């Protein structure tokens, strides 16, 4: 249904600075409010939002409030501004999934059709990206409960813009590494893909935790996918893999060796060049 | 004017056809198959004009143009409350989809047939186009005791004495059906079989060893079907090229299926944690 | 003998009969000795 | 008679086509021929090279086999080496005489 | 039960381990590929099938011991080869 989001730098830091602006509560507070937005092409868009007035108390965990009149004023003074931006979900501060979101979507759910929430980082570290986003699917199945829904998470990224960009390498001013040759893949996705590979061996080592000693159900619906990933480990070397790989190899290593034969005597002509510049600047000069 | 002048016009093909003149009759015709949009009043007008253009089709070896010809003649409303000549209406849309050569029109003209309350009325004709939708055919003798005499049987008899009482047309529809059932072997042959004796295939199509090279040449002259027969040790295969680069190529395929399923639970785990280790 | 002992040819002699037979050995392509041929160079064209 | 021959090797190409390998006592006997004549004349095929193959005189067995080689590789970059070695015959004519 | 080293069984066999005629198991196994519990090849001159994908069924805490082993020594791997690109991918950028 949905593909993908898009989230942008301006709606990133438009959460972290109410962050800011309730930080003075010291205790505990989650930012939760009201993302705007569009969706065009099957593409979800984020490009404005604000934050609600929200309270929670530890007991009786299953009570909140947006104060909709909040959201109607300021938000008929967002699509009076801008008819062009609406109401794409909401989202919430997203430390480790409170428990109210479950029904905050169903609660404003009455605005967007799939009302998306969002999670956030308030404290920036990961070795991938901490930006998340769910959507809302219910299940009268299987064996849970007879009144299920658990939200599914969507594929999330950052969107950029050619009107936020000037803003963005603007405000980074710090290291940026460019120059994207030979090395930009090796530290992206060689050096930092391998790393990438960790934590998702990692996950399933996280979930190998329930021999006999985790949570209570068991399988059902984790096994056929682990049962796929060790079904679906690839093919070993005894046929043509390092035939047809030599093979290959063997073919590309020719396209390096002419590549390697002529850059050296590209730089022997420029050395040529430098030579005329000696020779004959020596005795014309002094 | 919209009906007289076509009703002037389409009566000489049938001239032409006493003519024996096909090449004139389907000039004549190209002025009215454009000639549509008054489908209010012209309940048997337009059915003569199919009924002309059966002959036009049915000549030569046009067993697809007479799809749409078929299922025109399923089209007009007043064939329905006329249930046993509707049921000669039943056998003509269903003589041809058999009769009909291979192609994707073919395949999901299966299902333009399929999927029909009041089709399936006829018991055998829903496990007829069954029969060419699913697995491996029964040969075809014994297909032909099994369905070669309910054509006789039923309220359906006419089109099926059409396919029945010309021995040479009837004939062609004896070598086109049985066409079907000899190459029905040989699709799902080539699909599962990588490498079959000669005399095997020749007795899964019940016929010569030569006769089945007969089957198998003109088909990888067609390059239909490709394979790579033998007479010296009868060892024939199908579908075995010299492939330098679809081994590390579909390798290569494999490991994008690998990285995407090793991305697909993931994503899964970390909810299925939070649903009992939440709170 | 010490032909095929040194390492030079390969298969063998019917010392009974008296011809010594030999296999094709075609396809060193696909062998790994022209990517050495090659990464010896590789190398030096690179230090070139 | 010249479209004799190539309704004969239109024929020739057509039953020849399905397999690997035969004896030419079976195509003699499926186009309704000779054995000698279509063996000069298969020989002929695979001397002009627009058939090709291996034939036999043991019983004539014709062994089929075909693959395209890789072609565009080795040589396009073996004409490279001549155009610049041709460079550096230039690289005289400014290095040295010059300094 | 035959591991991803062969998988590789023969119609000798499935007429052993399912007592059913020699001219019977292909049918059986065409019915197979039809349905599409199993995905595999079959070849009838070497009486052997190539069977790749298997239905995937369900399993006890005693098959999640091999498939945590199976893992184990796969993270090294990862450990192993991803070491020699630290270190020898060392100087390209620091």
């Amino acid at each position: 249904a949905v593909q993908k989001v898009v989230v942008h730098p301006l709606v990133l830091l438009s959460v972290v600075d109410h962050f800011n602006r309730i930080g003075k509560v010291g205790n505990q507070k989650r930012v939760v409010g009201v993302l705007l937005g569009s969706w065009q092409k099957k593409v979800l868009d984020v490009s404005n939002s604000f934050a609600v007035p929200f309270d929670e108390d530890d007991k009786d965990d299953s009570v909140w409030f947006l104060d909709h009149d909040y959201l109607e004023n300021m938000y008929g003074m967002f699509k009076k501004v801008n008819a062009r931006e609406r109401i794409v979900g909401w989202y919430h501060t997203g430390p480790k999934l409170h428990k109210n979101d479950i029904a905050i979507n169903e609660l404003m759910k009455r605005y967007c059709p799939n009302s998306v929430l969002v999670i956030i980082d308030v404290k920036p570290k990961d070795l991938g990206l901490p930006t998340e986003a769910y959507i809302s699917v219910e299940e009268v199945h299987d064996d849970g409960t007879p009144t299920s829904k658990t939200f599914e998470h969507v594929t999330s990224e950052i969107g950029a813009e050619e009107a936020e960009e000037v803003g963005v390498e603007h405000l980074l001013r710090d290291i940026k590494d460019t120059t994207v040759g030979t090395l930009s893949q090796r530290i992206t996705n060689q050096v930092h893909g391998l790393k990438g590979l960790n934590s998702k061996l990692l996950d399933i080592r996280s979930y190998l935790e329930k021999v006999a000693t985790g949570k209570l159900p068991i399988n059902h619906q984790i096994i056929y996918q682990l049962q796929d990933v060790f079904n679906l480990l690839p093919d070993v070397s005894l046929q043509e893999f390092v035939k047809a790989f030599y093979l290959k190899t063997n073919d590309q290593m020719v396209v390096v060796y002419l590549a390697s034969l002529i850059r050296s005597v590209v730089a022997l002509h420029n050395l040529i060049n430098n030579k005329i510049a000696n020779r004959d600047a020596e005795k014309k000069e002094g | 004017e919209k009906k007289e002048r076509v009703e002037f016009i389409l009566e000489q093909m049938r001239l032409c056809l006493a003519v024996k003149d096909y090449i004139r009759t389907q000039i004549i015709s190209k002025k009215i198959n454009t000639k549509f949009f008054q489908e209010e009043n012209t309940e048997k007008l337009k059915l003569k004009y199919y009924n002309l253009m059966i002959q036009l089709d049915q000549h030569e070896g046009s067993y697809l143009s007479i799809c749409k010809h078929y299922r025109a003649i399923y089209d007009t409303p007043c064939i329905q409350a006329e249930s046993e000549k509707w049921q000669q209406a039943l056998k003509s849309v269903v003589l041809y989809v058999i009769l009909a050569p291979f192609d994707n029109e073919q395949s999901d003209l299966v299902h333009r047939i399929s999927g029909d309350k009041k089709l399936e009325e006829i018991p055998k004709y829903k496990d007829l186009l069954k029969l060419f939708t699913t697995m491996e055919l029964m040969r075809w003798s014994t297909l032909v005791e099994d369905y070669g005499m309910e054509l006789r049987k039923g309220s359906l008899e006419s089109p099926a004495t059409d396919v029945f009482g010309s021995t040479e047309e009837g004939e062609k529809r004896w070598k086109d059906l049985k066409n079907r059932v000899v190459e029905h072997n040989i699709r799902i042959m080539a699909k599962y079989y990588t490498r079959i004796t000669m005399k095997r295939m020749a007795q899964l199509l019940d016929l010569s060893v030569d006769e089945s090279e007969a089957f198998l040449s003109n088909l990888v002259v067609n390059k239909t079907i490709f394979a790579k027969v033998d007479r010296l040790a009868g060892i024939i295969n199908f579908q075995r090229p010299k492939d330098p680069n679809n081994l590390l190529n579909d390798w290569s395929q494999k490991l994008n299926s690998l990285m995407s399923l090793v991305n697909k639970t993931t994503h899964l785990i970390a909810k299925e944690e939070m649903i009992h280790n939440l709170q | 003998a010490k032909a095929i002992r040194d390492g030079v040819i390969e298969a063998s002699i019917n010392h009974e009969k008296g011809y010594v037979q030999s296999k094709e050995m075609i396809d060193i392509y696909s062998t790994r000795e022209p990517q050495l041929a090659f990464h010896q160079r590789i190398s030096f064209c690179l230090d070139i | 008679a010249k479209l004799y021959d190539n309704l004969l090797e239109q024929n020739l190409i057509r039953v020849i086509e399905p397999f690997s390998r035969v004896q030419i006592e079976h195509i003699s006997s499926l186009i309704k021929l000779s054995k000698a004549d279509v063996e000069r004349k298969l020989s002929q095929m695979i001397l002009d090279k627009k058939f090709h193959g291996i034939l036999d005189q043991g019983e004539g067995v014709l062994i089929i086999f075909d693959e395209p080689p890789v072609d565009k590789t080795y040589e396009a970059a073996l004409e490279t080496i001549q155009n610049m070695s041709k460079v550096v015959d230039s690289l005289y004519n400014k290095a040295k005489k010059l300094t | 039960t035959r591991p991803a080293n062969h998988r590789q069984l023969t119609f000798e066999e499935i007429a052993k381990s399912a007592k059913i005629t020699v001219n019977e198991v292909e049918l059986l196994v065409m019915k197979a590929l039809s349905v599409g519990l199993v995905k595999g090849s079959i070849d009838e001159v070497d009486k052997r099938v190539h069977m790749t994908w298997v239905q995937p069924r369900v399993l006890d805490l005693q098959q999640i011991k091999g498939m945590k082993d199976r893992l184990e020594f796969w993270c090294t791997d990862v450990k192993s080869m991803e070491m020699l690109v630290e270190h020898q991918a060392h100087d390209i950028l620091t």
